[PDB]
């Protein structure tokens, strides 16, 4: 019944996770103990949660989510947190020693020990689930655990579970702002694995979302926790159709069909539009036609690819709140007419729309305004190629010198695996132009 | 008797049906708990046409609500008059088609239909004499289109003589609320043209236009667009349910609307619809003008571009048959260009003494025209641009469909567009 | 039957229409909510002429209120008897003509007219026998002049036989309430003279003169000016709506008022109008009303008939008057005004009698006069237009919309041909 | 629905703006919060504001106005003011460093950074607008920002929005009283750009309006704030026809057609006539025929051009209050008969008129009397040439010495651009005489 297993791998994954499960808990009205207060004298929000939480039968709801890290610190913060009594102890899997920003540790040395225990936990969660929709996965491709073990998981999940959709929300390293020096190496080795085993991969670059906070929320000094809250609102809006009733319902299995036109092209962008500080919310109309235009703004994209370079191959507009399908109609129609927004020839109709009545929740202490309308647009653009070319350029500077390879080779990754990966990503950015080329 | 089995297929169909079974219930005086609370004995003389009388004197829609998504049950139950439908008639899968014609026809859909057919067989046999069916399904999605056409194919092989009616929502290029709409519709019409008797094409583009111009709604929702489709759906099969100064039925319409077997796509248009403020004198000539207005047709294609091969008006209420006839003649003398030269007296007429609730007079129009081309060319042009590059094709291919199907679907659909165009330009 | 479809085009036109449809509602006893509350059954016998009977015994004017400005709808709704008009018949643009004939004819108004024609056709087909149309528009503005002339061209191509009557406010040099009036009005008459059967030229200058002299108003507003135009508008088409000792209609007036096709400009004028403090002294008799209707003061056109010579005239007397006494007066006038009546075509004045007077009056008259004086009002527009066109002033607006300099020269040529032809039939002796 | 976007560029522009929006807020009954109090138990002044204010849908009306300055001080005074909660935070655009009375800074160096953000703000406002009537613009051609960026805006607006009318209210420096030494340089470089890109330019010289305050309001010591209030009353009277019901209605698109006879002659003057101190409002009749004769007084002109030298090419009288069109009639007719008022042979039918029933609003703390009648005459006069000839003379003294050029050249204005500008203004004052010449 619309069940979604959430796999949070690595620090970025878990910490994004924490923010997601705050939002979900508030949305379904689950308290930190994991007991919803039985109010309105009717089960009015009954079965809404069954997407993300599993009723224990004793009145305790448990998140359908595996938090996985090779490092104990991040998962320990969850265990010594407000939601300590929410998450099932076995689901919160820990490692003793971190991958230390090395794909190889995460893919071979350390990962192979922990993946065995994780899959067992996923099988136990998949047994409880009746008509599972898909696997949402959260991994940082800059970091070791998220790259290495997070890739190894997806490979193993693809054989075991087969059809069940794997939607991967990935935190690709922004080119200007990088947290670690060895990120390019990790990213590329991760992407080659991810290129085969994921169905749809939603790309998010921290720097891009950092710029959105400074521009829309008007915070001079954004944190990761402020960032993770915007990521959560996107995920909420995407799965929303399942949890809450809507006019034009979507599903995680639908995006798959409507967004990836060729198997390898499964990389996407995202843009939740009504990101507004309650300061400037006073003075904004916030009509549907504005929210749509605000979604297709080059700046409001949460990955830092400027889609004006590319051509939109498919768009998946996901509206929430006081949204009329007539009003959505004109808004798309005006976007189809605009020059700045350009569509591939071979996609003559390139809009999947989804309209939920449920408006988005305002998280307390949360940098957002309570707004009566919204939209999360996941877009397949030819512009994505630009991010991959920069990560290829930034990598090709390395592996000319063999710049950090001794680490990766020492931990079980043959040197030819780097050359393989770069060759396959070079084959991707060949494909992305080829589809971009007008029909012959 | 002359009973009709309704099959509301896909999220589109289940919503159109939900509103239709509200509208039809009001006419027959049936309340949401199934009990009769009507004031006229005429409201129960031909109820058996659409309902099956149940024990304790309850009335049940002959409605088979099919889908591949179990969330659409929670929609038609939530609705008022949701308690009318028989729970055994509800037939719902788990996964969903995923706006994929291949999934809703060859795999996921092919595993449910065997359960649906058993229910169709059950409700079809219970009728003493079956007039036909009235499937309602979008050509835009995967469930409505896939299962719809597969069911339509199955029920035709079993019941060849009975009338297969199909109120289908075609994807309009203006709206375009799904990306793979063209692929679904193109594979859909290939099956429909073979295995449907009459197919009343509907468009959300034309239904929004009626709500922004003919009616003046500030916020037209899918409930209001449904409320128009239902009023017409009532009007096409009225003379079955009520007496007439000149009666009609589905077969009578089909015999006079379909010159040649492959030309059975029609434009439906309900006449007395007016803006609440602009409430106009209610006379047969004033209603005849609006049903023939290219604004009122629930199809993106304006008849003016095409020419009517034939028409059919199903007038409602207490009207002089002479006055009706006069107006039908008058129309054909004005629009000498928009009525095929051969087949004279193009327009059929029909009268039904009983009007719709809260109206003195009404009409329901049905027009087989060579304009209907101009809505299948849009779907063709789009579909072609996609299929040149084999875009979004690995989905449909993956569910065990071949590239041979997609090509014959374009072939068979281009033959239809060839056939209408022939009869437009033809002078005899 | 003999139904009349009214088109009130442009701000000036709508505001005239508003007052007109108030005036006709009083005579037919229709209340502002469209209910009949009249005392006399004579008030509803021929009501179909102007009103189409809606459901529930509501009477709806056969009016098509067109403008390019949306603000004009609010004004005609605001007015008393504003609810009468059917909402579908209201057809309004967004931008407005901008006192520009071109914008209202070739571009903005060229887009709207296709929507209006569909309403015109609709109301025209509803009539069993259409007498014709009464278009009320200003030649001075952009909308009324632009769309008015473009609609008039369109309706005439579809309905050639049906009468096309026009009550048009010509721009007066005294008022000159717009700078580009001469351009609008010159381009208008060119279209009107080819496509209008009978044009009744109205002028604000004359209407103000009637308000400062014939009546004694301290503050004459556009309300009061419109009231006079309306009062006449009723008079021109009464013998349709009511019985008469001698009956007439629009075509009958046209047949006797227009000697040659191009001379269809007339001066309307209402006779029983008196200052409220000069009503005791005045006696209401046929001779007294005949004196006022032929007084150059009474005419709602700037040009005095004294300068010109009446090619013909038409009186539409109201109430219960001896036809002999009327005929005696019409004869007497013609013997008096030897010079002011053309030598050829004797018995120049036509007379119609209607039994039913206007409300709160025993007798009344409406005058329609084809004279060679009307020339003199068109010369003002020509003299003023030439001066502007000598130098091509304000022309770039009209040129910008996509009108060519060739159109401005052909407009002036055609109006100069009208002016020559009236001067021919003035000077001509036979 | 009669929407007008107001672009306030430079100190003069913003400070004039403030005064305009005080008046507009009072006229429509909008309070400083942005919420009209719903009184009279009917929406009686409903849709009146839609000209200037956009309803947010929550009962808060936002001004359709972008306040632009390269300097943060003037825009900061609006943000720390009574109307802080009225104006949209984004609409109030700021710069870090001012143009410093240098066109070149405003046109190239600084302006090119900010104009990008302004156009986005104009597009968002233009999207909300349905049937926009025109762009009112308020700049000071003496100053840097208003000259430089204000010119750059108009260029960019002309390509983007095309037909939509651009009526420019400009504060040309008075010859006798000048606030800055480098004004002539700015003015001329601004006028060349303004000569092409504006549809109708209404000229206002501060000194002229200062004199009107000393003569009519009888204030020994007028300020800018007293001046700005008179400017607001003019703008109010011009856009009045849209906002309030009238007998003879005008629109911003009309003046265009009824004032500029040739494309380059779009410069105008203005004269609001019943400027009366409540002190002498006792002794006066204030009939329509006096207000009209008070509009064609050479002194009451708000730009310091004496129109007795020139010929009136067109005139647009815009009456407000207890005005009868019969009374206006006799007033224009007597003016047409006067000798002092002279008209070009080629415009014998002078005087466009517009009659609104709404009387003007008396602003509290405002140097004016509540008066039952008014008129704002915008006039195209051959006398405008005189102002341009003085600004050309005052410039020709410079650029003989190359007097301040080093600044402008240092900030990316090629020296030949000055010579270009002077040649084009010399070509204007040629045109103004040529039209003034009687017909051949
Ligand atoms: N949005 C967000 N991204 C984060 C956060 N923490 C880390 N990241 C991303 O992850 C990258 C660093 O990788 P980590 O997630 O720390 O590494 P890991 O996958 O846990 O594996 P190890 O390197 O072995 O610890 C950064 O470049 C960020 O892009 C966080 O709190 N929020
Ligand atoms: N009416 C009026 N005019 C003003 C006002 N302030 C400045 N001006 C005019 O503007 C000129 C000075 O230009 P500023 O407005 O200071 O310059 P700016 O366009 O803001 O550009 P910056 O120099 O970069 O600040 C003066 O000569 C005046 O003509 C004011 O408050 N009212
Ligand atoms: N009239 C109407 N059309 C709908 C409604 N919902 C969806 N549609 C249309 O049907 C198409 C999608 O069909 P849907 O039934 O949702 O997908 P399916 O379940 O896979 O067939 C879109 O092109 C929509 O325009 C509705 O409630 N009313
Ligand atoms: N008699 C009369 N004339 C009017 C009225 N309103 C406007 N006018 C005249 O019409 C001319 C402008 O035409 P108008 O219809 O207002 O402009 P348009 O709507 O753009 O065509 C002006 O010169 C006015 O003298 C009115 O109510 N009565
Ligand atoms: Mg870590
Ligand atoms: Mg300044």
């Amino acid at each position: 019944m619309r069940e979604v297993i959430s796999i949070h791998v690595g620090q970025g994954g878990i910490q994004v996770g924490n923010a997601c499960w705050e939002l979900f808990c508030l949305e379904h009205g689950i308290q930190p103990d994991g007991q919803m207060p039985s109010d309105k004298t009717i089960g009015g929000g009954d079965d809404a949660f069954n997407t993300f939480f599993s009723e224990t039968g004793a009145g305790k709801h448990v998140p359908r989510a595996v938090f996985l890290d090779l490092e104990p610190t991040v998962i320990d913060e969850v265990r010594t947190g407000t939601y300590r009594q929410l998450f099932h102890p076995e689901q919160l899997i820990s490692g003793k020693e971190d991958a230390a920003n090395n794909f190889a540790r995460g893919h071979y040395t350390i990962g192979k020990e922990i993946v065995d225990l994780c899959l067992d936990r996923i099988r136990k969660l998949a047994d409880n689930c009746t008509g599972l929709q898909g696997f949402l996965v959260f991994n940082s491709v800059g970091g070791g655990t998220g790259s290495g073990l997070g890739s190894l998981l997806l490979e193993r999940l693809s054989v075991d579970y087969g059809k069940k959709s794997k939607l991967g929300f990935t935190i690709y390293p922004s080119p200007q702002v990088s947290t670690a020096v060895v990120e390019p190496y990790n990213s590329i080795l991760s992407t080659h694995s991810l290129l085969e085993h994921t169905d749809v991969a939603v790309m998010l670059d921290n720097e891009a979302i950092y710029d959105i906070c400074r521009r829309n929320l008007d915070i001079e000094r954004p944190t990761y926790t402020n960032l993770n809250r915007l990521i959560a609102q996107v995920i909420s809006s995407l799965t929303a159709s399942l949890r809450f009733d809507g006019a034009l319902n979507v599903d995680i299995t639908e995006f798959q069909t409507n967004l990836v036109p060729y198997p390898r092209i499964h990389f996407m962008l995202s843009s939740y539009a009504p990101i507004i500080s309650a300061e400037k919310a006073y003075h904004e109309q916030l009509s549907v036609a504005e929210i749509t235009n605000s979604a297709f703004e080059p700046a409001n994209m949460m990955a830092k690819c400027d889609p004006r370079h590319g051509k939109y191959m498919a768009c998946s507009m996901m509206y929430r709140g006081d949204v009329v399908p007539k009003d959505v109609n004109a808004s798309i129609a005006t976007i189809k007419t605009k020059r700045t927004i350009q569509f591939v020839d071979w996609c003559p109709t390139g809009f999947k729309v989804g309209i939920n009545y449920q408006p988005p929740t305002v998280v307390p202490g949360g940098d957002l305004a309570k707004v009566m309308r919204a939209v999360c647009m996941i877009s397949n653009s030819t512009a994505i190629a630009e991010v991959f070319s920069r990560l290829d350029h930034k990598f090709d500077l390395m592996y000319a010198k063999r710049a950090f390879v001794h680490w990766y080779v020492g931990e079980g990754m043959e040197e030819g695996e780097f050359s393989e990966a770069r060759e396959d990503l070079a084959a991707l950015e060949k494909d992305y132009e080829e589809v971009g080329i007008e029909t012959a | 008797m002359r009973e009709i089995v309704h099959i509301q297929g896909g999220q589109c169909g289940n919503q159109i049906g939900a509103k239709f079974w509200e509208v039809i219930s009001d006419e027959h005086g049936i309340d949401p708990t199934g009990t009769y609370h009507g004031d006229s004995d005429l409201q129960l003389e031909r109820i058996n046409v659409y309902y099956n009388e149940a024990t304790g004197g309850r009335y049940v829609p002959r409605a088979i609500l099919m889908d591949l998504e179990p969330g659409t049950m929670d929609s038609v139950r939530a609705g008022p008059f949701g308690q009318l439908f028989r729970p055994d008639n509800f037939v719902f899968g788990q996964t969903g088609a995923g706006n994929n014609w291949a999934k809703g026809h060859y795999t996921e859909g092919a595993e449910l239909i065997d359960s649906v057919l058993d229910v169709v067989r059950k409700e079809a046999e219970g009728c003493d004499c079956l007039q036909g069916f009235q499937i309602t399904h979008s050509l835009g999605g995967g469930t409505g289109s896939g299962m719809g056409t597969l069911l339509i194919s199955k029920v035709r092989e079993e019941y060849p003589d009975r009338i297969m009616e199909t109120f289908s929502v075609v994807p309009s290029p203006k709206v375009s609320d799904t990306v793979v709409e063209p692929y679904n519709a193109t594979l859909s019409v290939h099956q429909l043209v073979e295995n449907a008797d009459e197919c009343m094409v509907i468009d959300n583009e034309a239904l929004y236009d009626i709500c922004f111009r003919t009616l003046k709604l500030t916020t037209p929702t899918y409930g209001d667009l449904n409320h128009l489709v239902s009023a017409a759906m009532s009007g096409v099969t009225c003379c079955l349910r009520f007496p007439g100064q000149l009666n009609s039925d589905l077969r009578k319409l089909a015999v006079n609307l379909i010159p040649f077997p492959r030309l059975h796509f029609f434009m439906i248009g309900f006449a007395p619809l007016t803006s609440r403020g602009s409430q106009r004198a209610l006379t047969v000539p004033e209603l005849t003008q609006q049903m023939f207005d290219a604004k009122n047709m629930m199809c993106a294609a304006d008849p003016r571009h095409g020419r009517y091969l034939t028409a059919s008006a199903l007038f409602r209420g207490r009207m002089s048959t002479k006055e009706v006839d006069e107006q039908m003649l008058n129309v054909q003398n004005k629009n000498s260009s928009y009525f095929v030269e051969w087949i004279p007296n193009n327009i059929k007429s029909s009268i039904c003494d009983i009007p719709p609730k809260g109206l003195k007079m009404a009409v329901t129009f049905v027009g087989n025209s060579t304009a209907i081309q101009e809505m299948f060319k849009r779907v063709a042009e789009q579909f072609t641009a996609m299929f040149r590059r084999k875009a979004f094709l690995h989905w449909y291919t993956g569910e065990g469909m071949d590239e041979m199907e997609f090509t014959e679907a374009e072939s068979n659909m281009n033959d239809l567009v060839s056939e209408y165009q022939q009869y437009q330009d033809a002078t005899a």
